């Protein structure tokens, strides 16, 4: 009923899963790390449940294109030496 | 194999064609060859055969996959809760005065 | 009421056995869309043989091939040799042979606690089997009567173990008085 | 074997031909040589009759239909990009 | 927001772990814990639901079961609420031959209609078989007769046209234009047999390709 | 105290607004009531975030 | 010659920066706590 060190470990760890506690602090002192410690958990798990569904989320919605090649120059990129392809590009009026 | 991709859209649309010299005899027999092997579905067996058949590449919902290990973790849990629960009956079994 | 609970235990604990066993041998654990031993047609898959049926030649079927990162390894290891299913399997059956024992050599009433040790480990066995199970599987589809055998094994098997140290803590009590 | 090969029976049935596969010597489709205006590849085998005929991935251009005859197409296509090239983790609820 | 398997597997650990609470908490003779299978239940269930516990175990072992369901619960609620807020933030092609209830077809005479009453591909014998067959008639006898059809059948219609007008796609009101195409053709000017006007015509048509003439008017 | 009709609503707007117990139904009956509300709650109270 | 011969210049996870406020906060709390137990 009193806070010894494993009972102490236990209403942390409690109060970190937000599962309400069998008995809090009730000194001055007890009382401060009990509410400092129950402000850093509700931050870390909103914290956590709002990563998740950020990554849910954008999940839910490197070269894509000749434009992208033609933007860079770490891959290179070429054709067939001899070909239409070649051709294709040697004569081709579009800008990319 | 080894399997390890096309990217984007075509740059161009085209086609491949049977070629002869200018004015060859072969012209016109080729052309309507090549119309009635369309027509008939011959082409698009001979790709279907030579790309895909011996190709060698070939939900929303949260799947049990993306949570297995919360659940390997409570099992682990439970059975170490029951070894030491076991443990401590046995100490206390044979901490008896005999 | 004891007595009838001897019985209600040693009942359940021969049907989680068998139910667990049938569950294993039998392979209509899965009713995927594959191919039958080496056109794609439905298939009673299992636990070791993906078997075919509804084909040209329904009936003939083959051994599962589990292999084509060691966390994929591992899994595809523990998922090749049913190795939670098989000791589900063994638990119940200890858990049984305890029980039963639990007559002769009497007056222990330290044996059933043994008994209902062993069933709940068994649950806890057959959970994680079902889960590897179910992971493996993500390497349309439904979960055939052999699956369920497997989970209302799991459930007989739970309800029996609380029931074995129900009678031990009973034992205890009329021996504390 | 291979595509062309299996087209080339056909071809050859249905305009009553008899004929001969032969591999082009430059191994090239063919271009003409701004400079020396030869035409190399499959084009220049037909445009200086070495060759009766083209069963090949041939791609009808105008450059080419100007020196050479070419059939309908027998493939539709375009230029397109090749490039080099999941299992969730079971601690992935840490992530 | 959870498959099928992930609540079936939550329901048997929910079962397990009350069943290994009421094991631990009441089993050997030197604890006699208010944990009874009924209050093993009972405790679960409020902590899975992050309800109210009223009771908390005080043993090491109860204590480690307790603390597992707890982080269970927390990873397994916060994930539901994750993939709901995921869910609520943000015919395919061989399909139509598959199925009926789905009615789809072409120009009453077009060179649509006639790639289907001659392809010897088995998917377009099919749908032609289905086509001509179908009553009420699935033929139209023009295009805007076929999108009109489309557009008040409420999807029971689907209509086979040219990739270049299904331009509809770009047209006030509900329509889309889906999967790749059946097959590759053109358009052409055409000339009565032997017209004096072919050569022309057909050098002009390729001067107008090639100066972009055709991609303007195209856009 | 044991659930009376003022305790009775004191316990269900508890629950709902995810405020803990001071009491707990006791009874099978009142149990099942109290966890189709736990229930009830859960997913009103996810699907408002 | 003038530019290259001369050039002269040759949903991430959570990190531990975004959250350290609240880790300063709760410190600075249990040393306060342990300061007002030993002043009482
Ligand atoms: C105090 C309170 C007590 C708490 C008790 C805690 C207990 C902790 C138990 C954790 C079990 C770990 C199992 C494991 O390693 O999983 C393996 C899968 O392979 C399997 O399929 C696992 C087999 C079933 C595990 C049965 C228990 C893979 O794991 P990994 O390779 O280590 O993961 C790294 C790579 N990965 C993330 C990509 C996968
Ligand atoms: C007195 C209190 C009694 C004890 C109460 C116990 C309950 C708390 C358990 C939490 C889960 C712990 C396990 C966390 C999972 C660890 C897995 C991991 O670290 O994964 C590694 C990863 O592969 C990258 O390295
Ligand atoms: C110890 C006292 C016990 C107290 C008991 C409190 C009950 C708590 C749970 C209630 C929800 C359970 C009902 C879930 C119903 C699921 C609906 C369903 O079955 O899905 C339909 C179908 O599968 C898809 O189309
Ligand atoms: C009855 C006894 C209870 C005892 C009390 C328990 C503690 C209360 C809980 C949390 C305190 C949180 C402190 C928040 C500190 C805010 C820091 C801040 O605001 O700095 C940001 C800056 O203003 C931007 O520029
Ligand atoms: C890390 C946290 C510290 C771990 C415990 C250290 C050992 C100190 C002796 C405590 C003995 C148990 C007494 C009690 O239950 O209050
Ligand atoms: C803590 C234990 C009980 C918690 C409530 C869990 C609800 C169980 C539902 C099980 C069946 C779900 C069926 C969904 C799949 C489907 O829609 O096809």
């Amino acid at each position: 009923n009193e806070f010894g060190i494993f009972n102490s470990l236990w209403f942390s760890l409690g109060a970190f899963m937000r599962q309400g506690c069998d008995i809090s602090p009730r000194s001055l002192s007890g009382r401060i790390v009990g509410g400092v410690w129950w402000f850093f958990t509700l931050i870390i798990i909103s914290s956590y449940t709002a990563n998740l569904a950020a990554f849910l989320t954008v999940e839910r919605m490197p070269i894509e294109s000749a434009e992208d090649l033609s933007k860079q120059t770490e891959i290179a990129y070429g054709t067939l030496d001899s070909g239409s392809t070649k051709e294709f590009f040697r004569r081709s009026k579009i800008a990319v | 194999k080894p399997c390890d991709m096309k990217v984007g859209g075509n740059l161009d649309s085209k086609g491949y064609g049977i070629a002869t010299p200018k004015g060859s005899s072969l012209r016109t027999p080729v052309n309507l060859a090549v119309l009635k092997l369309s027509e008939q579905g011959v082409l698009d067996k001979l790709k279907n055969k030579w790309w895909y058949d011996k190709g060698e590449c070939g939900t929303s919902a949260l799947s049990l996959s993306n949570v297995a290990g919360v659940f390997y973790i409570l099992v682990g849990g439970l059975g170490l809760a029951m070894l030491v629960a076991l443990i401590e009956f046995c100490y206390k079994s044979r901490a008896e005065a005999k | 009421d004891r007595g009838v609970q001897m019985l209600l235990t040693t009942v359940g604990a021969f049907a989680a056995f068998s139910l667990m066993t049938i569950a294993v041998g039998t392979d209509y654990w899965l009713y995927s869309r594959g191919v039958c031993k080496t056109e794609e047609v439905m298939t009673h898959s299992g636990l070791w043989r993906t078997c075919c049926l509804e084909g040209n030649f329904k009936g003939l079927c083959k051994q599962i091939d589990h292999f084509p990162d060691t966390a994929e390894y591992f899994l595809r290891a523990v998922r090749a040799s049913s190795i939670f299913p098989i000791l589900s399997v063994i638990l119940l059956f200890m858990g049984g042979l305890c029980i039963a024992a639990s007559e002769f050599y009497k007056t222990r009433h330290n044996i059933i606690l043994s008994a209902g040790i062993f069933f709940v480990s068994a649950g806890l066995s057959n959970i994680i089997g079902i889960i590897v199970y179910i992971s493996a599987n993500a390497g349309s589809y439904s979960y055939g009567w052999s699956f369920y055998f497997g989970a209302l094994s799991f459930i007989i098997a739970e309800m029996v173990g609380v029931l074995a140290v129900h009678m031990f803590i009973d034992r205890h009590k009329q021996l504390t008085a | 074997e291979g595509y062309c090969v299996d087209l080339a029976a056909e071809i050859a049935k249905h305009c009553g031909f008899k004929y001969k596969l032969t591999i082009v010597g430059d191994g090239k489709y063919g271009a003409r040589d701004a400079d020396t205006k030869i035409w190399n590849g499959m084009v220049g085998e037909l445009v200086y009759g070495k060759a009766d005929i083209a069963i090949a991935p041939l791609t009808i251009t105008l450059v080419r239909e100007e020196v050479i005859d070419f059939s309908k197409p027998f493939m539709s296509l375009g230029i397109s990009i090749m490039i080099k090239k999941s299992k969730p983790g079971v601690f992935s609820f840490l992530d | 927001p959870l498959a099928y398997e992930i609540w079936m597997c939550i329901v048997f650990a929910y079962i397990g772990v009350s069943v290994v609470l009421f094991l631990v908490s009441r089993f050997s003779p030197y604890e006699w814990n208010e944990f009874g299978i009924f209050n093993s239940l009972w405790f679960s269930l409020g902590a899975f639901m992050r309800q109210g516990c009223d009771i908390s175990p005080r043993s090491l072992s109860g204590r480690i079961v307790g603390g597992v369901w707890w982080f269970f619960t927390l990873i397994i609620i916060s994930s539901y609420t994750a993939n709901l807020a995921a869910f609520l933030t943000v015919i395919e092609s061989e399909d139509l031959s598959k199925q009926t209830e789905i009615a789809y077809g072409t120009l009453d005479s077009g060179s649509t209609k006639e790639f289907f009453r001659r392809s010897k591909i088995a998917v377009f014998d099919k749908m032609w078989t289905y086509m001509r067959s179908a009553e009420p008639s699935v033929f139209v006898r023009t295009t805007a007769e076929g999108v009109a059809r489309v557009r008040k059948s409420k999807g029971k219609y689907a209509y086979l046209l040219e990739s270049t007008m299904n331009y509809i796609e770009q047209r006030k009101p509900d329509t889309m234009k889906v999967g790749g195409n059946l097959d590759s053709k053109g358009y052409g000017i055409a000339t009565p047999k032997g017209s004096s006007l072919r050569t022309p015509v057909n050098l002009a048509v390729l001067k107008l390709s090639e100066q972009g003439v055709l991609d303007k008017l195209k856009n």
